[PDB]
C-alpha cells in the first residue's frame, strides 16, 4: 500500500549543499513520521533525523549543525539538505516511515513514559558520492557469444556508482546476471552484464542491452550478434 | 573556462602541485595539456607538453600528470627562480591552445 | 561502528544478545540489514513483529527487570546472513540516536558450490578504439572466495588485472569479476589467453584466443 | 638555437591598425609554424593564431576570425639548415581594450601532435 522512492544527485562536490528527495506512494505524508538514514562503507547505520506529522523536526546531534529536513504536502515529497559535505558524507541514504511508540512503565500522570520511534517501511536507497572528480558516462561494448550459450554487455569507465542494466528494454529477464563494478586505478568503475539464453535463439531473437548512468544522463543501447 | 589553482606556496626543497581542469569543451581525455612557465611581462618558457613530456633542458623535478578530469603540474625541489606565474593550455594537433586562468607560485 | 561476529550452524537456533543492556523498562527494536540493501525491521516493540516476517524471528519481552534483550532466529538458513542491529530504548537513558553495534551472522554448514567461469574475448568495437579487455566472470560459487590467475599463452600475466571481491547473489551464492587490460597488439601477438579460477581445493581454467 | 626579434613598442589610439614584425634567425624559418600570442592585463593570455611559413596555411581563434591578417615573406638561405624570416600581424576594428604585450613564438616540432606549439618566444612589444 505504501512505498517510498529516493532520488539524489549521486555526485556532490566537497563543501556543497547535498540535497535529496523522497516520494511516498499510496499513503499521505502529513500524517506519519519520516526518517533519513545513511549507511557509509565500514560504518554502521546512522540515524540522521526525523520529521513529525505536524512537520516538527529533530536532528541527530552527530550532524545537527548542518542538516535541514523539509516536507512538501502538496504531493507526498519530503526533502533533505546537508551542506558542508566531506568525503565521509558519501553513503546510501535511505528513506523510511517512522512509527511513534509510547512505552509506559509507571504513571502517565507523572510522565513516567517515553517515546520511541521505529522505521517499518523503507525506501531502496540513493547512492551519493562526494568527490572533487567529475562525472563521466560509460562506454558500452557488446560481448557476442559462440546446451546453451551466453552473451554479454561490457560497461566500462564510468563514474560514479551506480548504473542500471536491463535486457530488451525490460522484456528479457530470465537468466540475467549483472556483476558488481570494479574500481580501476584510473578511478572509474567498470561493469559487466551477461544473460544465458538457449543456443538456438541466436537466429534471430534480437538481444538489446540497455545501460543508464543517471549522474551523466547518458543512456545507451547496444545489440549483440556473432 | 580552463580553471587553474587560485594560488599556493611551499619552501626550498619541498614540492608544489598546480591544477588545471575544465568542462568537456577543453578537457581532458581527448585533449593534450601543455604547461608554460610565464614570468609576468617577459618571454615565456615551455616546461611540459603532451600532458607529461618535458621540453629540452627542463629540470626533471618538473613533472606533469593528467587524470580523466584534471591535469596536474608538480614542481618538486623548489628553488629561488620558481617565483613565477604558471599557465596551463589545452590543445589538439590541428587547433589552438586555449590557455588557463593562472597560478601564482 | 564496530562489528561483532557470530556463527550459527545451518538449521540451528541463533541467539543474538543485544549490545547494550537496559537500565530501566525497555522498548527494543531489531533490524536486519545486509549491506547494499534497505534494512528490514524485524521486531519493533520488545516482542511485536510486523507482517511479512516469519514466526521464527522472536524477541524477549519486558516482563520483569533484568531480562536481557535477545533476538532468537530458530531454524537458521543461508538467507539469515546479514547485520543485526539492536535499537535500544529505555526509561533511564536518553534518546536512542545510535542503532548500536552490528552482529554479523554467518550460517555454517552450507553446501559447497563450484564456480561457473565465463571468459569473453576483446570486442571488435573496443579493438577499433585501440583498447582491449579480457573479462573473466565467476558466479554461483560457495564459499565466497576464489583466486584468479591470468596467463598469456603459458607464461603468467599479473600487470593489468582487476578482480572483484566476492559478492553474495540472490540465490545465496557468490560472484566475482576479473578484468585483464592489455593493448590490442598484445592481444594479436599472443597465441591464447587463459583465466584460471581456483576455488576451495580445485582450479578451473577457461581460455580464449583471437580466431 | 633560434632568435625572434620583435618590432618597436610604439603606441597608437583606437580605430587604427598596427603591424607587428618578428625576425627569425638560427633556424630554418620554413620548418616551424609562427604563433601570435597576446598577454592582456584585463584578461588571461590569449592565443591569437599561427601560420605556416612553408605552406602559407593560417589558423586563428574565432575571437580574431575577421579582424587579423597574418602574413610571412619567404625565407633567405643562410646555410644548409639556417635561414632568416619575418612574420607580420595586423588588427582591423581596433580599440584600446586590446592593450597589452604581444609575443611571437615558433612551433615546437615539425611533426607529431605538438607541431605548432609555441616553443621559442620573442622579447615582446608594449602597445597602446
Ligand atoms: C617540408 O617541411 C615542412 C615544414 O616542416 C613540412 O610541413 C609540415 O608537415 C607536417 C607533417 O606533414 C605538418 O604536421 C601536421 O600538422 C597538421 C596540422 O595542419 C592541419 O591543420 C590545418 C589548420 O587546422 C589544416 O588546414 C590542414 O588541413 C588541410 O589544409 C592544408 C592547407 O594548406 C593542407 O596543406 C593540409 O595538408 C591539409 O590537407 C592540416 O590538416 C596536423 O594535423 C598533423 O597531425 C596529424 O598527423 C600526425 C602525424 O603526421 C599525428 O601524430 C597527429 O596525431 C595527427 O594525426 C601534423 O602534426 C606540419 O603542419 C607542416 N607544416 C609546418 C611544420 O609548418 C613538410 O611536410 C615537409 N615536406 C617534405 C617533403 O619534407
Ligand atoms: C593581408 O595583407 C595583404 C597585403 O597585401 C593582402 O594582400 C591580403 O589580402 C590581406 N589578407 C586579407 C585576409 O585581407
Ligand atoms: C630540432 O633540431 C634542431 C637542430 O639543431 C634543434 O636546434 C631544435 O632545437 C630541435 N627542435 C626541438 C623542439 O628540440
Amino acid at each position: 500500500q505504501v512505498q517510498l522512492q529516493e532520488s539524489g544527485p549521486g555526485l556532490v562536490k566537497p563543501s556543497e549543499t547535498l540535497s535529496l528527495t523522497c516520494t511516498v506512494s499510496g499513503g499521505s505524508i502529513s500524517n506519519y513520521y519520516w526518517s533519513w538514514i545513511r549507511q557509509s562503507p565500514g560504518k554502521g547505520l546512522e540515524w540522521i533525523g526525523y520529521i513529525s506529522d505536524s512537520e516538527s523536526t529533530n536532528y541527530n546531534p552527530s550532524l545537527k549543525s548542518r542538516v535541514i529536513i523539509s516536507v512538501d504536502t502538496s504531493k507526498n515529497q519530503l526533502s533533505l539538505k546537508l551542506n558542508s559535505v566531506t568525503a565521509a558524507d558519501s553513503a546510501i541514504y535511505y528513506c523510511a516511515r517512522a512509527q511513534q511508540g509510547k512505552r509506559i512503565y509507571g504513571m502517565v500522570s507523572f510522565g513516567e513514559f517515553f517515546y520511541y520511534y521505529y522505521m517499518d517501511v523503507w525506501g531502496k536507497g540513493t547512492t551519493v558520492t562526494v568527490s572533487s572528480a567529475s562525472t563521466k558516462g560509460p562506454s558500452v561494448f557488446p560481448l557476442a557469444p559462440s546446451g546453451t550459450a551466453a552473451l554479454g554487455c561490457l560497461v566500462k569507465d564510468y563514474f560514479p556508482e551506480p548504473v542500471t542494466v536491463s535486457w530488451n528494454s525490460g522484456a528479457l529477464t530470465s537468466g540475467v546476471h549483472t556483476f558488481p563494478a570494479v574500481l580501476q586505478s584510473s578511478g572509474l568503475y567498470s561493469l559487466s552484464s551477461v544473460v544465458t539464453v538457449p543456443s538456438s535463439s541466436l537466429g534471430t531473437q534480437t538481444y538489446i542491452c540497455n545501460v543508464n548512468h543517471k549522474p551523466s544522463n547518458t543512456k545507451v543501447d547496444k545489440k549483440v550478434e556473432p | 573556462v580552463l580553471t587553474q589553482s587560485a594560488s599556493v606556496s611551499g619552501s626550498l626543497g619541498q614540492s608544489v602541485t598546480i591544477s588545471c581542469t575544465g568542462p568537456n569543451s577543453v578537457c581532458c581525455s581527448h585533449k593534450s595539456i601543455s604547461w608554460y612557465q610565464w614570468p609576468p611581462g617577459r618571454a615565456p618558457t615551455l616546461i611540459i607538453y603532451e600532458d607529461n613530456e618535458r621540453a629540452p633542458g627542463i629540470s626533471p623535478r618538473f613533472s606533469g600528470y593528467k587524470s580523466y578530469w584534471s591535469a596536474y603540474l608538480t614542481i618538486s625541489d623548489l628553488r629561488p627562480e620558481d617565483e613565477t606565474t604558471y599557465y596551463c593550455c589545452s590543445y589538439t594537433h590541428n587547433s589552438g591552445c586555449v590557455f588557463g586562468t593562472g597560478t601564482k607560485v | 561502528s564496530y562489528v561483532r561476529p557470530l556463527s550459527v550452524a545451518l538449521g540451528e537456533t541463533a541467539s543474538i544478545s543485544c549490545g547494550r543492556q537496559a537500565l530501566g523498562s525497555r522498548a527494543v527494536q531489531w533490524y536486519q540489514h545486509r549491506p547494499g540493501q534497505a534494512p528490514i525491521l524485524l521486531i519493533y516493540n520488545n516482542q511485536d513483529r510486523p507482517s511479512g516476517i516469519p514466526e521464527r524471528f522472536s524477541g524477549t519481552p519486558d516482563i520483569n527487570f533484568g531480562t536481557r534483550a535477545t533476538l532468537t532466529i530458530s531454524g537458521v538458513e543461508a538467507g539469515d546472513e546479514a547485520d543485526y542491529y539492536c535499537h535500544m530504548w529505555d526509561s533511564r537513558s536518553g534518546f536512542s540516536w545510535s542503532f548500536g553495534g552490528a552482529t554479523r551472522l554467518t550460517v555454517l554448514g552450507q553446501p559447497k558450490a563450484a564456480p561457473s567461469v565465463t571468459l569473453f574475448p576483446p570486442s571488435s568495437e573496443e579493438l577499433q578504439a585501440n583498447k582491449a579487455t579480457l573479462v573473466c566472470l565467476i558466479s554461483d560459487f560457495y564459499p565466497g572466495a576464489v583466486t584468479v590467475a591470468w596467463k598469456a599463452d603459458s607464461s603468467p600475466v599479473k600487470a593489468g588485472v582487476e578482480t572483484t571481491t566476492p559478492s553474495k547473489q540472490s540465490n545465496n551464492k557468490y560472484a566475482a569479476s576479473s578484468y585483464l587490460s592489455l593493448t590490442p597488439m598484445q592481444w594479436k601477438m599472443h597465441k591464447s589467453y587463459s583465466c584460471q579460477v581456483t576455488h576451495e581445493g580445485s582450479t578451473v581454467e577457461k581460455t580464449v584466443a583471437p580466431t | 638555437q633560434g632568435q625572434l626579434v620583435q618590432s618597436g613598442a610604439t603606441t597608437t589610439k583606437p580605430g587604427s591598425s598596427v603591424k607587428i614584425s618578428c625576425k627569425t634567425s638560427g633556424y630554418r624559418f620554413n620548418f616551424y609554424h609562427i604563433n601570435w600570442i597576446r598577454q592582456t592585463a584585463g584578461r588571461g593570455p590569449e592565443w591569437m593564431g599561427w601560420i605556416s611559413p612553408y605552406s602559407g596555411d593560417k589558423n586563428l581563434a574565432p575571437a580574431f576570425q575577421d579582424r587579423v591578417n597574418m602574413t610571412t615573406d619567404t625565407e633567405v638561405p643562410v646555410t644548409s639548415f639556417t635561414s632568416t624570416g619575418a612574420a607580420y600581424m595586423e588588427i582591423r576594428n581596433l580599440t584600446s581594450d586590446d592593450t597589452g604585450t604581444y609575443f611571437c613564438a615558433k612551433g615546437l616540432l615539425r611533426d607529431g601532435s605538438s607541431t605548432w606549439l609555441p616553443y621559442l618566444w620573442g622579447q615582446g612589444t608594449l602597445l597602446t
